[PDB]
């Protein structure tokens, strides 16, 4: 059940001379198992979670999950 | 704040605060009145601390206020003195907070990049903050002045 | 087929503390002061 | 990721002004309340599992949502629901200890509404359930601490709503 | 311990101990004597706490000592009483140390795995430890009972 | 990792006894000495850079080691050498604060021998350098605290050798 | 990783000859025994935790090892010990199902004695414990499947020893 | 103990304990709890009891503590209080024992010779014990005072 | 001689401290035991002669010791044997009531072994007879009384041998 | 191997100093206790076999170890066990005579744990046996000398652990 | 003797007698008076030491003199006392010599072989010699008894 997510990762830890746009703003497909762990990590990093969609799977399915 | 750091550690391990971490915030809670007192005398004497320390800094390395120095002219010297006031109130925030997280966030990350973009010498900034520390120590009691001095020391180290 | 890092072995320290200089001074003080007379007490000649 | 002290100094920093006597009054009030907050956290932690069990029993159990086709039917979904309530309680006590709602917004409510609607989790039912948690927690921590617990519980309710 | 926890955190941060962390160590050092006395009275009343609390637990949970229960049989009941003695011992260690580090290392980590293999219900174990906390509270003053109660609270919360 | 308190309670735990009166006497002694330890740590933490500077100057400088092909020659290796000296001083003061050398053996001296042999670092020169550190830090913290820093520095020396 | 069939065909593959009648006979023997292998695996899959519990009680409990200072003492160490027994039983059922001990040598017995020596685990006591497991599992699966489980359990013992 | 005295008499008589002697032993068994309670009261009020007794004894015979007296000076007065405390502890032992056997072997055999050698006045010591008896009667129940007074009285008679 | 109460008093006098809580409960244990002790003492006196007769019948009667040349094969020798056994029994009954072995040490077991040896009377024969007397006495006195009487008689037998 | 005097002079030699007043103190203390050490050594030299005999009976006999399958079973292994106890007692008397535990570490406890683990000897059971020896030898030599024997028997126990 | 053993060791290392060894030789010769006196006491009381100690041995170990035992019958018991007599003689020789090499040379090299050939119990012989040592304690003053006791100790220790 891959979740399509859109998120930001502003970082005050350092000022980066190399490219940072790629990591800063991104959309990724995160599987259902990973999403809670990733949600907690990005929320801890303090980035704003702009958007979430259920790219694969169905909103509710008792069995037959991906 | 130490409260913030304790919550962060427990959140990382997905645990409620352990009794020791709870005891830490208890101790800081009782220490709060002392910390507020130290910050209060700093803000009451903010003008005096800034002024004589600034004159001492210019006396120490006059090249800053000499022609060709970054702070040559009354307007330039005024803005640098404004920066000294900025850093002093940063230290007041750190003193009440109990840790250096507010100081770092407000005015440290990228310290070299900011002041070299301005063309200002960071070692000279260090001497200015050192003068502020000395004047602040005079206005603090010796027992209290140890606590404020630690934040000043962190700031000068970060300036370098 | 060998494991370079098999597991990290615990070690039993060779140097026993309470022989270290600071604790040894303190252990001497607590013992000797206990055997000595006790401040702020009415009866002190009775105790063995 | 802020507490009461961080919020006070950051607000003064946004103004650019130095610490004011009114700001220090806010700090004094938080310090005076600090010990009360700490003991509440210990009680919450020890009884956290029981708080969740009692609140779920009084709010969600023996109802249509646990009945088949109700979004908490199936063991996997039931486990996720109780876990989410556990996390709500843990983040609530983090916020209570901090004395600030910043943690709730930064680490809980962000993306929570978007994810819950994406999966169609019944947001009204969750809000009712955490209200049940709120009264159980009020009984355990006491009235004084319960009022502080109440504002952060209601803050989470507002975010879900 | 307070010292070991502070040094762990400072080791991860690669810093000489922060002045605030040293201050906490100072306060722990001064309060150590009160901690030792609290631990002393607990170990002196080891026997009363175990038997009184265990009988409370069996009243609260008659199922465990019933036939078809885990502890039925004087021998099995006695070994559970031993477990209660073990956990009181760990709590006395924790009170002296000042953190949960000894408690969690010695026991209370793989607790669910061990007790699932043994067949005991871990909430029932938690009920027994709660009874121990109540008896210890009665044997302590209100201040002392609060300090010891926190460690008991951590143990029961981890059991659940 | 262990402390004096942690070591005492762990020994009693191995025997399976609640803290005996002898164990309590050890713990009480450590508590009595804790303030002295805290003072000494406050001192050398402030002077850590100076201690490393003096030790390097006294033993490691103006010799073949820091001239072409000497293992301290090259700025990268000079930075690494002074970094190792601050490592040693920082862990030595950790061990002094703890009152136990388990920190040193668990962290500092686990395979440190092997790394230095691989790298080509002269074990003898490192031992000389930390001996100089021991002299400087003993003078700073005083005689009684210095003989406590001294044993931990010598423990590191023995592990290296 | 290998099994009886894979070993037979690999042995013929090295020669490059097609499967001759003796190789076919070995394959026929494995097929003849396969049905009882499947039944035994299903039986001990059902009783996995119970087998471990019985063996632990038989030899590892109410002994000095589980008493303080004995290495099964401490809750973590108890969990690790029963985990290892779970490992051994699961790999024993893998080897029994395959009809080859290659899994045991490949995934269990390589670098196992050295890790146990480093950890301080008594290899003798582990061997005794898995011997008790062998008794319990043999009783559950039956006698002939008990002979088959036994050879692989003995294989594990020999590797540990 | 009373049992010890009866055993000594029986050993001299070369006969098993008499039925009446066993009856008194039974009475001692019955009164063990009451005697222990009285002894606990004396031990609890120990410091105040002998403090008041010392003041009364020095008032009755001021030459014990005056210049040229045996206990002249603070250190010797404290030693006199210790001797009284030795007697008080012996009386508590004897109350627990239910017999004069404990005291007689300690402080009632050769005590006159010892006091004569050191120089302390035997009559004044006896008066001090009497002052203790009055204080104990004040600090104990009426029948508790009677029994405690009886044991005290044997001590006073021994001093004579 | 000594008693249970007297011995605790002696220990407290050695320590130099007034009655402690530990002293209180040791004394209270003697106080509780008193009822059992006195009842048993009355029984022992009532059946004292029968106890001696039963013991020698169980152990030394109708044996070579009674037969000519066995140290008990005279009217005078037999009377002396019964007398010494009665002496041990009476002092043991005393000591059981007292609760302490000081009486037995002071009177019963002083030089007895050396005198028995020089005479030629068998120490082992006396020890066997004492154990037989202990069995008879325990039966007559009762289970709880027999346990205490066993301890005192054990002191006499062990001292003799 | 060292003794108290050799250790004192060796430490002074390492620090390149004539014997200190504190070093002279340690030497005097050893000389004051020396005659007591000599007398104790004579006592347990005479009773060495008896001490081993009692300790074996008091913890190692009529137990699962000496019953079949318990390592001490078999006449070979019984002889080896009692010989090891004689080794421990003899080296304990060496250490007591010397006043230093260096003998124990250098000749007994080096590799002893490793060999016992390889052999399958129970380190816990040997520790229990030598503690039984400690009790017996303390009774024979006396209390003062028994303390001195104990600080070396315990040293052997710790090495075995 | 001490002299011959010192000479033997010096012979092995090829050194003339060291000054300290010469002192020891001189000392032993001078105290030979005390040595002879102790030996004279033992030979004066050869009869009772053997007789009393042997009777104590028989009582302590009845099995040796029982039927089907090594000492059954007056003839065998006479030989047993003869053996104890021989060992006392060796002990007196050893006291005179100042060393145990005469005792070992005569009667401790192969005692197990000889006594096992005879069927005699070696531990029982050791216990008989222990009885002789205990008898010796009364006959010899405390200082003297320690000197003779060591030779008895060697005999019993080799016997076991
Ligand atoms: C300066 C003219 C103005 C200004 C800038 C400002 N920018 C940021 C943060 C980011 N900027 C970028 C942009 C780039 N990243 C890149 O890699 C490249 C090259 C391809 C560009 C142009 C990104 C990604 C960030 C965010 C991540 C980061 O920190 O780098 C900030 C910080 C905002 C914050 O608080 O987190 C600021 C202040 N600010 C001004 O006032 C000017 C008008
Ligand atoms: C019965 C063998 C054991 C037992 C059970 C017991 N269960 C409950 C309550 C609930 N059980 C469930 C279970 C499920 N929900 C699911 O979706 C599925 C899978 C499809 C399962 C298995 C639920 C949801 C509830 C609560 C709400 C509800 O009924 O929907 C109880 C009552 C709890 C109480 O004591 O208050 C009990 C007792 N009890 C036993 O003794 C057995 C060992
Ligand atoms: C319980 C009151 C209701 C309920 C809940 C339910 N939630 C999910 C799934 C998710 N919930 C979250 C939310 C969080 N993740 C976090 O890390 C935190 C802490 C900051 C929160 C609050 C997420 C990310 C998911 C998806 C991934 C996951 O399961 O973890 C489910 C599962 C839905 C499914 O399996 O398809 C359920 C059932 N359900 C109810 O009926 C209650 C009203
Ligand atoms: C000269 C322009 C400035 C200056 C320098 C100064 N340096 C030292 C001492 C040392 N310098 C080095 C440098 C290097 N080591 C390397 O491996 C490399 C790369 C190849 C370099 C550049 C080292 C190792 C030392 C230590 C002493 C030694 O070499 O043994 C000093 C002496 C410092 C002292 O008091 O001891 C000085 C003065 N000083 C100036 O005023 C210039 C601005
Ligand atoms: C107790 C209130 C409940 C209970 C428990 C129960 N436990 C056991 C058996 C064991 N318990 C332990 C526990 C520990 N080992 C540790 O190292 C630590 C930390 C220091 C702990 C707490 C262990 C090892 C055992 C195994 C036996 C042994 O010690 O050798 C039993 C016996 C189980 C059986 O049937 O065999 C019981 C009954 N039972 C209850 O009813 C309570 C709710
Ligand atoms: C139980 C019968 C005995 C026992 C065991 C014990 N084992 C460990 C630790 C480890 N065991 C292993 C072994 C395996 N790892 C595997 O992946 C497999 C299957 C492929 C096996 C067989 C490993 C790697 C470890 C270390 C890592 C870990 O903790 O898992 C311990 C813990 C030791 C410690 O303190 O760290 C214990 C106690 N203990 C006994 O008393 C029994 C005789
Ligand atoms: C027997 C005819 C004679 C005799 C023997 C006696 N033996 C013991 C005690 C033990 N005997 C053994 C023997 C063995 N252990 C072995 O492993 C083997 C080989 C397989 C043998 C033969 C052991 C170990 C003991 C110790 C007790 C135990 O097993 O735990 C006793 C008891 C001694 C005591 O006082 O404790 C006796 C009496 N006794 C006779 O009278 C016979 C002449
Ligand atoms: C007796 C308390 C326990 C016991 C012992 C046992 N030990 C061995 C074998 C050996 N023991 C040693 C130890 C030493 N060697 C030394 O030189 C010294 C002093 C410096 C010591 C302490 C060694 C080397 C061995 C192996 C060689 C040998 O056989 O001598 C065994 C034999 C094991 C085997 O089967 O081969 C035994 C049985 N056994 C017990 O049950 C007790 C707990
Ligand atoms: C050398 C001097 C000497 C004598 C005489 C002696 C006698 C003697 N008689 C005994 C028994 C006995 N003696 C009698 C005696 C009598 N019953 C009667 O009805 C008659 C009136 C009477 C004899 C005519 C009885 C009945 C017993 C057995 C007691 C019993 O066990 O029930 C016993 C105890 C059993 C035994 O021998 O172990 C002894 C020792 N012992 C001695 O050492
Ligand atoms: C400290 C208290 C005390 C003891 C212990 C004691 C013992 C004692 N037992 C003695 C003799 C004796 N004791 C016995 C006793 C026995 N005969 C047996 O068959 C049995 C094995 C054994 C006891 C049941 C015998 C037979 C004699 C010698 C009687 C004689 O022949 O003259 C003697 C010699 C004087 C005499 O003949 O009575 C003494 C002094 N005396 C004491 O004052």
């Amino acid at each position: 059940r891959m979740f399509k997510i859109t998120a930001c990762v502003p970082s005050q830890t350092r000022i980066r001379t190399q490219r940072e746009l790629q990591n800063t703003y991104f959309t990724k497909l995160v599987p259902y198992e990973n999403w809670f762990r990733e949600q907690q990590r990005i929320q801890k990093m303090g980035g704003k979670i702009v958007k979430v969609e259920l790219f694969t799977g169905k909103p509710g399915v008792n069995t037959g999950l991906a | 704040s130490v409260v913030t750091k304790s919550i962060v550690n427990a959140d990382a391990e997905a645990r409620y605060l352990s009794p020791g971490e709870l005891d830490r915030i208890k101790n800081f809670v009782s220490t709060g009145e002392r910390r507020l007192r130290i910050a209060q005398t700093l803000t009451e004497n903010r003008e005096r601390i800034v002024k004589q320390a600034g004159d001492q800094l210019f006396q120490k390395r006059p090249d800053v206020v000499s022609p060709g120095g970054n702070a040559y002219g009354e307007e330039m010297t005024a803005t640098c003195l404004r920066d000294l006031d900025y850093y002093l109130r940063l230290v007041t925030y750190g003193i009440v907070a109990g840790d250096v997280t507010p100081i770092e966030e407000i005015g440290l990350v990228g310290v070299r990049e900011m002041y070299n973009s301005l063309g200002t010498p960071i070692p000279a900034v260090a001497e200015g903050i050192r003068a502020m520390k000395n004047v602040a120590c005079s206005l603090l009691s010796a027992e209290d002045a140890a606590e404020a001095g630690s934040y000043f020391d962190f700031v000068i180290g970060a300036m370098q | 087929d060998a494991i370079v890092v098999p597991s990290f072995a615990p070690v039993k320290p060779r140097l026993d503390n309470t022989k270290l200089p600071l604790l040894s001074r303190a252990i001497a003080e607590q013992e000797a002061k206990a055997r000595q007379a006790d401040p702020s007490k009415p009866r002190f000649i009775e105790l063995g | 990721m802020q507490d009461a002290i961080t919020a006070v100094i950051n607000a003064s920093d946004v103004q650019g002004k130095y610490l004011d006597t009114a700001a220090m009054e806010k700090l004094k009030a938080y310090f005076a309340t600090g010990e009360l907050r700490v003991r509440a956290a210990s009680v919450i932690s020890a009884n956290a599992a029981n708080i969740v069990k009692e609140a779920v029993a009084k709010s969600l159990l023996y109802s249509d949502i646990t009945r088949p086709g109700g979004n908490m039917y199936t063991t996997r979904r039931y486990a996720a629901c109780i876990r989410d309530l556990d996390y709500y309680l843990r983040y609530a006590t983090y916020a209570m200890l901090a004395g600030d709602p910043s943690i709730l917004d930064e680490r809980v409510l962000n993306g929570l509404k978007e994810t819950y609607n994406s999966l169609g989790v019944p947001i009204a039912a969750t809000v009712q359930a955490i209200q049940a948690m709120k009264e159980v927690t009020a009984s355990l921590v006491g009235a004084d601490a319960g009022k502080e617990m109440g504002i952060y519980f209601d803050y989470i309710c507002s975010g879900l709503s």
